[PDB]
């Protein structure tokens, strides 16, 4: 399922709360090429090893920052990170990278989402919508 | 020789002054909003952001540095020029307790020869507060021209420090190994500068101040004292004065110091005469510094590796709970200038601190002590500077933490496992800081209430429930009796606010025991409290700059940037800068409660007049015990009953001080402006105005914006600081000038 | 969870995709652009309303817009 | 003396609430199309010109009226 | 038919240069539904907080702008 | 009498200046031309864009009713 | 120089410079006559 | 009949009693003197200062109106050469950097010519170029 040797930590008072064991919590997982010091982004610096790592932390965005911080801070640049979410039952859902490719480049197969058909300001006047469970940008 | 530098590394051009903005790659460009006039007035001096070479930065710090000493040189030789040609020192003088001191004349333009008040002697001028004239008196001046003298040499001095700037940066420029020479730096500093320092000035003391202020003392007119050249030139008159002075510099070498003990004494107290320190006493102990600051040198290993070493030192002070220990602090603090910057800045605002409460305590300047203006002036003054200094220090170590903290060089060493406790820190410093707060101000409400419902025998005070300081007095009782006993060659104690007679000099108390009771409890828990709420701020600060849980990439988003936006709840006032902006407001609260503390205590326990019977009348009677446990009377007894000198100003010569005072609560008003509201409402009234000078075709090129959030909330704070203090600062002057 | 909405006068300049933080949008094919590609927001049960991606966007007006609507804990953005 | 203080506040709370309502129709219940061209629309062609001679006519005031106390003090 | 250094007001409504004039940068003859650039000598609030610059290009549909020149 | 009747007719414009922009500019601005969508009290648009910070018309309200009790008093 | 002359030209230069002349000119005149209420 | 409840400085007890103390302004010793003979021409009230009348009248038009012509000629001189400079600005390279660093020539060209800021006000109002076009500015959307 879920496989990588943890980064060497000392441990720190900025982990996990009882929001992992009762909510959720997320997963990330890299490749190392070299046992190198990177920064927790919940406060300190620990080795990573070399091969697979696994990290459990609180939030997506926690994650990701740490994914933006492999990405740009290493030479040997680390762009085979992925994101999982745990749920406390035991079942993982894959977050991120999506499709497998950065959402920063366009890949073919993908499906749009909130696009609206047309500019910012032909959006109807509220006056017209009123007493309905809409919003100018839902309608 | 570990010196290294670079010739004519940049050509001396008047160009680039024709060109503002140059040093900054996004405003050399040119303004189009005026948003690049802001920018260009704030990122100037932030040499650091302007260039990636460590080298240069330095450079340029070193040259600032001596732009600074040559400011503060021209102002010093201002002051001496000012209290040479427009001052009634010569006056003052002859006759210290009769005439008040003043070094400011006003022109008669609008009716403001109004101000030019009579400080006695026929001399009409603004009365000064600064205490200029007692330090003078104590280094031995006596004629205006010594004062116009010294002036000259100031602004020569002024005038060296600039070129010595433009000659080490645009010339001659250090090379970054020159720097880092941390060990030599220290030993010249030390032993070169401190240490020769203080003794320069023990002998500027022992052969010139000692004989003209014991001449002065006696009784002898200031005309008829000898010129300071004359005791050197006839050793005659300094033997009369001082007999050891007649066997020479013998017995220095032979170590029979003791012949010395006639000029060289450990007296403690006050002079009698003057109501200042002994000038043996100030000689012996500035001599004294001068050989431990010496013998403090020559320990770091330089250049003949007979010496310490900085990084083996730390590198060696590990232990078990710490891991690493003190390993890479000696990196940090080589190679990042703002890490310096915060421990410097702390440590010279605690020292600030230092000076204001010591110098009142034992008071080192003849006739300063009975001043009660310049008193109040100083120690509030010097308590202002620290404060703003401890502040910076907390703001340009959130700076070194973003910007130049490395995690690959602090692994396991005390930096990273401070980042790995922080929660743990600030959780329980939270804690104490509202234990601290509750119980203390809960102390005061209670008073509050208990006398407003008419039960004072349920109050804290000394005749209801006492809360007395015992530690606090015990030190006291211990500093009472260490003359003769743990120190027997001294003969008095080193103050007398820890007890001992009242010295009283021309019928006004100069010092006497300041005794302790359940008030003084309450404001000491009081100035904890605020302390700790400060420190708290501050370093949250520090530590939560780089990330946290909610905003885990903080140190990406810069150092001073307002948000992260209206997300997660809302993220306003996260960024380090916000932590300095909020810590100033609570550095100017327990900083007022301070100095009002001093001032009230001051004035209602000691100082005061005394009978030739020998009672002591203070300037508020013993109200402070009685009244300074509730908020109540701290409003009524304190700042409606003493403001009565500032408001009732108008028509005499301190009515500068009453408009002064007017003036500090307009501006406070006036930030209210900046740090209530927001910018968007301000850019949309901008819109409306720029439609308007629109329509008659007279808009400007540099479009208008309303200021940045950041700059908003600096602005706020510093107009708000600004005008509290000018309140505080008019209040007092009136007030302590008013009380004779 | 908070409303992420596109518009047709992007211009396919990806700015918005890379400035958010936590991996809400995405770069979809299209044509009304010189570039052929438009944002497009599928995760958007995961967004917390940083506003990151409107201040990335160069139009005239934001071709992208987030409307705050009901939140809950990835909303918030709470570890606890 | 608290009459006249309690009522007056009383006002000012009031007339504040009134614009504060005033403009929450504007956000909701105003429509641009049935009120076209009616001095309500009226109202928001010229608003530039209505807050550009309101601000001018309260920066006139505060100036003069600032710099004759200050003057007199 | 507007063309290069075309000096046209702009009626979109809702962008920063409603009512103000522009040139034509470019023009782009294809599909696209905004293909008129046009660039203005002011710029617009486009920027993070603190930003000293803006934005002084757009896309912008034909029937959007008022020839001037 | 003459110079405090001229202070209370400044911060009566003032306050009205205040409470007016916030009603006419409830719909939009240049720096928000699509307010309404937002409804009536929002906190903010983000630090883009030059900063937003109390571009609402809650927030003229907010902002006039300090000024409301600065002429009361 | 035409960088000096350029630095000299800024704003602030030109603003302080005009605001010291209107001041000489008040201060002047006020020494000179003095206490004009009004054109009597 | 005018001000019954204001009398002439001249004969207000107050204000004689109150001249005689009056302070010197400057370092001339005898300015007391002759701000009392100057204010002795006003109408004082009760308390014997100087009260201000301004309703129109001629006999005050010291009062306000010669401080407001003299304040409208300097005011509209200022205005008019700033909005001159900046017109003749606009048409550069780079007016932007000429509002920061002020072109000290044409500044000075345009300072000289103030003087006659009514005439050359009221030739631009009728040659119309004074006032732009309400369809010619940038609005905000409604
Ligand atoms: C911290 C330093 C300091 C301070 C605060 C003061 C403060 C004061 N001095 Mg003083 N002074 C100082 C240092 C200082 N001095 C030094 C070092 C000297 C020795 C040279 C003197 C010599 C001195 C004399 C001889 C006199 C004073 C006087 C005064 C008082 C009147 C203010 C004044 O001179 O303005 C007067 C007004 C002006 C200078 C305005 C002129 C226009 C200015 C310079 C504008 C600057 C720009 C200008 C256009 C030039 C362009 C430069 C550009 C290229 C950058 C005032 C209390 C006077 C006094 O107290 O008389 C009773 C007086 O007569 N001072
Ligand atoms: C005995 C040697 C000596 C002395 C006295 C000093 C003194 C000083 N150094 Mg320094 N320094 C030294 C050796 C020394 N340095 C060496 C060897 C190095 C290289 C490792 C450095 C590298 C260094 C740096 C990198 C910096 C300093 C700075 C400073 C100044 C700090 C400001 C201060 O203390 O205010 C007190 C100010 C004074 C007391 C005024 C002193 C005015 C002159 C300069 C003193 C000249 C004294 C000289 C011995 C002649 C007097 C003898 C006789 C005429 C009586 C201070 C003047 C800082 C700075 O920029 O200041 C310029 C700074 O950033 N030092
Ligand atoms: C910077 C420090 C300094 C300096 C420059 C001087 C300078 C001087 N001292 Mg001196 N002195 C000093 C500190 C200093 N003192 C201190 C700290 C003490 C106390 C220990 C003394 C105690 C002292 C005595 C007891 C005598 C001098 C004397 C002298 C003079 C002749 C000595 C000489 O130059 O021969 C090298 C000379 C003017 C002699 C003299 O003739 O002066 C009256 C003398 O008898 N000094
Ligand atoms: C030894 C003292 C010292 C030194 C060398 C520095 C050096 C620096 N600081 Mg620092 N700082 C200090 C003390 C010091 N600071 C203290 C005591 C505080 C606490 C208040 C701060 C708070 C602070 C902040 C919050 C920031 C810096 C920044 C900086 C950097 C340059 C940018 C800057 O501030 O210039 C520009 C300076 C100004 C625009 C100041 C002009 C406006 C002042 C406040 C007006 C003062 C008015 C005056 C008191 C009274 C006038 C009255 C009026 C009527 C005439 C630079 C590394 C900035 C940075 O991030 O750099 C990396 C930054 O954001 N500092
Ligand atoms: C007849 C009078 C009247 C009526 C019917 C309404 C009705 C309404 N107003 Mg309105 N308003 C009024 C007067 C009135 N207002 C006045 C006079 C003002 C100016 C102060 C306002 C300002 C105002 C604003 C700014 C807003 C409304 C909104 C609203 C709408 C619902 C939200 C609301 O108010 O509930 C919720 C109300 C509250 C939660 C009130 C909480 C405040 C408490 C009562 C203060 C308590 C003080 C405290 C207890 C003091 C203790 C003292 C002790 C220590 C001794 C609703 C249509 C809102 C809206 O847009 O909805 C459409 C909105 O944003 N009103
Ligand atoms: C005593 C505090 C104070 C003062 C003086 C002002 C003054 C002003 N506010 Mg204001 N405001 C305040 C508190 C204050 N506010 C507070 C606490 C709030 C609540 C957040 C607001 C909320 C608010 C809003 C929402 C609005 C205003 C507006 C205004 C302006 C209206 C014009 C006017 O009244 O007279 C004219 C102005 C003055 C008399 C002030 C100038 C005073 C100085 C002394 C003049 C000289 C400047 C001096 C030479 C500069 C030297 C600086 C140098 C030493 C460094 C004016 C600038 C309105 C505005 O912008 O109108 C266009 C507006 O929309 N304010
Ligand atoms: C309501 C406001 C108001 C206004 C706008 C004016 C306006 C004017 N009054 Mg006026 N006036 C007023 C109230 C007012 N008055 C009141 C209440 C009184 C009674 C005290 C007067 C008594 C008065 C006199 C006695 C005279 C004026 C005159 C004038 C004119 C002066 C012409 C000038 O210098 O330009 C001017 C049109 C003068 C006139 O006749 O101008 C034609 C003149 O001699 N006024
Ligand atoms: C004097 C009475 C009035 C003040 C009473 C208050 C005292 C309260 C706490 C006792 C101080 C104990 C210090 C021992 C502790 C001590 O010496 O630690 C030393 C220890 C490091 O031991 P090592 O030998 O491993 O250290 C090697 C070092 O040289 C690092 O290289 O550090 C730790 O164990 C972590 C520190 C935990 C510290 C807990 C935080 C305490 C915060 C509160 C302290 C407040 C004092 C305020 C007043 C000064
Ligand atoms: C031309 C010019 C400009 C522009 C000027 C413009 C566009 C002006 C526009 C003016 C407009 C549109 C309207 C003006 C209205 C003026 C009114 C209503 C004046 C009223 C006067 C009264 C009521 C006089 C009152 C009594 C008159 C009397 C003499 C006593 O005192 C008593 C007292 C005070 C009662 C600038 C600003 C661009 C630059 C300037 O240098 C020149
Ligand atoms: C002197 C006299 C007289 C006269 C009087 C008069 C003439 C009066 C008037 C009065 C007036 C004339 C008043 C007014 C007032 C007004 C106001 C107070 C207003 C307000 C408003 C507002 C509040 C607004 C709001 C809104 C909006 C904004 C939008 C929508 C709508 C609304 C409306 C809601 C007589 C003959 C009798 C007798 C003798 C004496
Ligand atoms: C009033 C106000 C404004 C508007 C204020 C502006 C645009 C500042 C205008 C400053 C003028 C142009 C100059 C005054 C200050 C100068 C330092 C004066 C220099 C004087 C010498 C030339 C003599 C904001 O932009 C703002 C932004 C964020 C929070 C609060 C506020 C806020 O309260
Ligand atoms: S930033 Fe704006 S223009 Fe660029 S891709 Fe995103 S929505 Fe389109
Ligand atoms: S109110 Fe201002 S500071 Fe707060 S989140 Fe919004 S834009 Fe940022």
């Amino acid at each position: 399922e879920l496989s990588g040797q943890p980064p060497k930590f000392g441990g720190s008072t900025g982990g996990l709360l009882s929001k992992a064991n009762r909510e959720e919590k997320y997963a990330i997982t890299w490749t190392s090429a070299s046992e190198q010091v990177f920064e927790m982004p919940t406060g300190g610096a620990a080795i990573m090893n070399e091969g697979e790592n696994l990290l459990y932390l609180a939030r997506k965005e926690q994650c990701l920052a740490l994914g933006t911080q492999l990405r740009t801070k290493f030479k040997p640049k680390i762009q085979d990170y992925k994101i999982y979410r745990v749920y406390p039952s035991g079942e993982v859902q894959y977050l991120h990278p999506a499709d497998g490719v950065f959402p920063e480049k366009v890949n073919e197969g993908r499906e749009a989402q909130g696009t609206k058909t047309r500019r910012i300001g032909q959006n109807p006047e509220p006056v017209t919508i009123k007493f309905s469970g809409k919003a100018p940008y839902e309608v | 020789a570990k010196v290294s530098v670079d010739n004519n590394p940049v050509p001396t051009s008047f160009e680039k002054w024709g060109k503002p903005g140059h040093f900054d790659r996004t405003l050399a460009r040119g303004p189009k909003t005026t948003t690049w006039i802001w920018n260009l007035h704030a990122n100037a001096h932030d040499f650091d952001s302007q260039t990636s070479d460590l080298e240069d930065v330095s450079r340029k710090i070193f040259s600032a540095h001596f732009g600074h000493l040559a400011v503060v040189f021209v102002w010093l030789s201002g002051m001496y020029f000012h209290g040479a040609k427009f001052s009634n020192y010569e006056g003052w003088l002859a006759d210290p307790t009769h005439i008040k001191p003043s070094a400011q004349v006003v022109w008669p333009i609008v009716g403001q020869g109004i101000l030019n008040g009579d400080v006695g002697g026929g001399f009409h001028g603004i009365q000064i507060t600064s205490g200029l004239f007692y330090l003078w008196r104590a280094s031995g001046f006596t004629d205006s021209y010594q004062l116009y003298c010294t002036a000259i040499g100031g602004l020569v001095m002024a005038a060296l420090m600039l070129f010595a700037g433009w000659f080490h940066y645009h010339v001659k420029a250090p090379k970054l190994e020159w720097f880092q020479n941390v060990e030599s730096m220290m030993n010249h500093h030390l032993a070169g500068l401190l240490g020769l320092g203080s003794l320069g000035w023990a002998g500027h003391q022992i052969h010139v101040s000692m004989p003209i202020n014991k001449l002065l003392d006696a009784g002898v007119a200031p005309k008829d004292i000898p010129l300071p050249h004359e005791f050197i030139l006839e050793p005659s008159k300094m033997a009369e004065l001082y007999p050891s002075f007649a066997q020479g510099l013998t017995p220095f070498f032979t170590l029979n110091w003791g012949v010395y003990s006639d000029f060289l004494t450990f007296k403690g107290g006050l002079n009698p005469v003057t109501g200042g320190l002994w000038l043996s006493d100030t000689a012996h102990h500035h001599l004294a510094i001068a050989v431990l600051f010496i013998i403090a040198g020559h320990m770091y290993r330089t250049n003949w590796g007979i010496g310490h070493s900085m990084k083996e030192i730390l590198e060696a002070h590990k232990g078990p709970f710490t891991g690493e220990g003190h390993k890479g602090l000696y990196e940090i603090l080589t190679t990042s200038w703002h890490a310096q910057l915060a421990i410097n800045l702390a440590l010279l605002g605690s020292l600030t601190i230092i000076v204001a409460q010591h110098m009142y305590a034992m008071p080192p300047y003849p006739y300063q002590a009975i001043d009660y203006a310049t008193q109040l002036s100083l120690f509030t003054h010097h308590m202002w500077i620290g404060g703003f200094l401890i502040v910076g220090a907390g703001a340009h170590g959130a700076i070194f933490m973003v910007r130049d903290y490395d995690p690959a060089k602090n692994v396991n060493n005390l930096l990273d496992r401070m980042l790995r406790h922080r929660d743990a820190i600030i959780s329980h410093l939270n804690w104490v800081c509202i234990f601290l707060g509750f119980h203390s101000f809960g102390l005061y409400i209670h008073n509050d209430t208990m006398r407003a419902l008419g039960r004072p025998q349920d109050m804290f005070s000394d005749t209801a429930i006492q809360l007395q300081p015992i530690f606090a007095q015990w030190v006291q009782h211990l500093h009472t009796l260490a003359p003769g006993a743990t120190a027997p060659n001294a003969l008095a104690t080193a103050s007398y606010a820890f007890g001992g007679e009242t010295i009283a000099v021309a019928g006004k108390v100069a010092m006497m025991p300041i005794t302790l009771g359940t008030a003084d409890f309450m404001v000491h828990h009081i100035h904890a409290f605020t302390i700790h709420v400060t420190a708290l701020i501050l370093l949250k600060g520090v530590l939560y700059a780089r990330s946290s849980r909610l905003v885990p990439d903080k140190a990406n988003l810069g150092f001073r940037f307002p948000c992260d936006g209206p997300g997660r709840g809302g993220t306003c006032q996260v960024s380090g800068w916000d932590h300095v902006f909020l810590g100033l407001f609570w550095m100017y609260n327990s900083l007022s409660i301070v100095i009002f503390h001093f001032s009230w205590k001051m004035q209602s326990d000691v100082w005061g007049t005394v009978s030739p019977d020998g009672s002591v009348t203070h300037v508020t009677l013993g109200n402070f015990a009685q009244s300074a446990i509730t908020i109540n009377g701290w409003l009524r007894d304190f700042l409606w009953a003493q403001a009565a000198n500032v408001i009732n100003s108008y028509g005499s010569a301190l009515s500068a001080y009453g408009i002064m005072f007017l003036a500090g609560h307009f501006v406070f008003a006036f930030s209210l402006m900046f740090l209530f509201s927001g910018r968007g409402y301000w850019q949309e009234l901008i819109e409306s105005i720029v439609w308007a000078h629109n329509k008659l075709n007279v808009a400007p090129a540099i479009q208008p914006r309303a200021l940045s959030i950041i700059q908003g909330r600096a602005v706020g704070v510093a107009h708000y600081l600004l005008g509290g203090i000018v309140t505080t600062w008019a209040f007092f002057l009136a007030r302590s000038l008013s009380i004779g | 969870s908070h409303s992420v909405k596109i518009y047709d006068t992007c211009i396919g300049c990806t700015q918005c995709v890379r400035a958010c933080p936590l991996d809400v949008l995405e770069m979809v094919p299209w044509d009304g652009c010189k570039a052929a590609q438009i944002a497009s927001s599928p995760r958007t049960e995961d967004c917390v309303g940083c506003k990151r991606c409107e201040t990335a966007c160069p139009t005239d007006f934001l071709s992208i817009r987030v409307y705050l609507g009901a939140e809950t804990t990835r909303s918030m953005g709470l570890a606890y | 003396a608290a009459l006249y203080t309690h009522h007056q506040y009383i006002a000012g709370f009031l007339m504040v609430g009134a614009f504060a309502h005033g403009a929450i129709f504007f956000v909701r219940d105003y429509d641009p199309v049935a009120n076209k061209d009616n001095v309500l629309a009226r109202m928001l062609e010229h608003k530039e010109a209505l807050i550009s001679h309101l601000s001018w006519v309260s920066l006139f005031l505060g100036f003069h009226t600032l710099g004759l106390y200050v003057h007199n003090d | 038919a507007l063309n290069r250094g075309d000096k046209v007001r702009i009626k979109r409504t809702e962008s920063y240069w409603y009512g103000d004039v522009g040139t034509v940068a470019s023009v782009e003859k294809s599909g696209i539904l905004y293909p008129v650039i046009v660039r203005f000598d002011r710029v617009n609030y486009n920027g993070f907080s603190g930003s000293a610059s803006g934005v002084n290009t757009n896309n912008f549909a034909e029937n959007e702008l008022e020839l001037v020149q | 009498d003459f110079l405090v009747h001229h202070a209370i007719a400044l911060g009566l414009h003032t306050t009205a200046l205040i409470l007016i922009k916030g009603a006419l500019d409830a719909r939009g601005s240049k720096l928000m031309p699509d307010k309404k969508d937002f409804g009536y009290s929002f906190p903010c648009d983000g630090p883009g864009r030059g900063g937003t910070c109390d571009i609402s018309a809650w927030d003229a309200f907010y902002l006039a009713m300090f000024w409301m009790l600065n002429t009361l008093g | 120089m035409d960088g000096l002359k350029s630095f000299l030209s800024t704003a602030p230069v030109m603003i302080m410079a005009l605001l010291t002349f209107t001041a000489g000119i008040l201060i002047e005149f006020n020494r000179f006559y003095p206490d004009l209420l009004f054109h009597p | 009949d005018d001000f019954a409840n204001l009398t002439p400085c001249s004969e207000n007890p107050a204000y004689l009693a109150k001249s005689k103390n009056f302070l010197n302004t400057t370092n001339d010793p005898n300015s007391g003197k002759i701000r009392a003979e100057r204010y002795a021409s006003a109408l004082c009230g009760p308390e014997g200062y100087p009260h201000l009348i301004v309703d129109g009248r001629f006999t005050h038009a010291g009062d306000f109106l010669i401080p407001s012509i003299l304040f409208l000629y300097i005011a509209g001189w200022i205005g008019w050469v700033g909005r001159s400079y900046l017109i003749e600005i606009r048409e550069s390279k780079n007016p932007e950097m000429q509002e920061v660093v002020i072109n000290v020539p044409l500044a000075i060209k345009k300072m000289l010519g103030g003087f006659l800021w009514p005439l050359a006000a009221v030739g631009e109002y009728t040659s119309g170029k004074l006032v732009m076009k309400d369809s010619e500015i940038p609005t905000s959307p409604r």
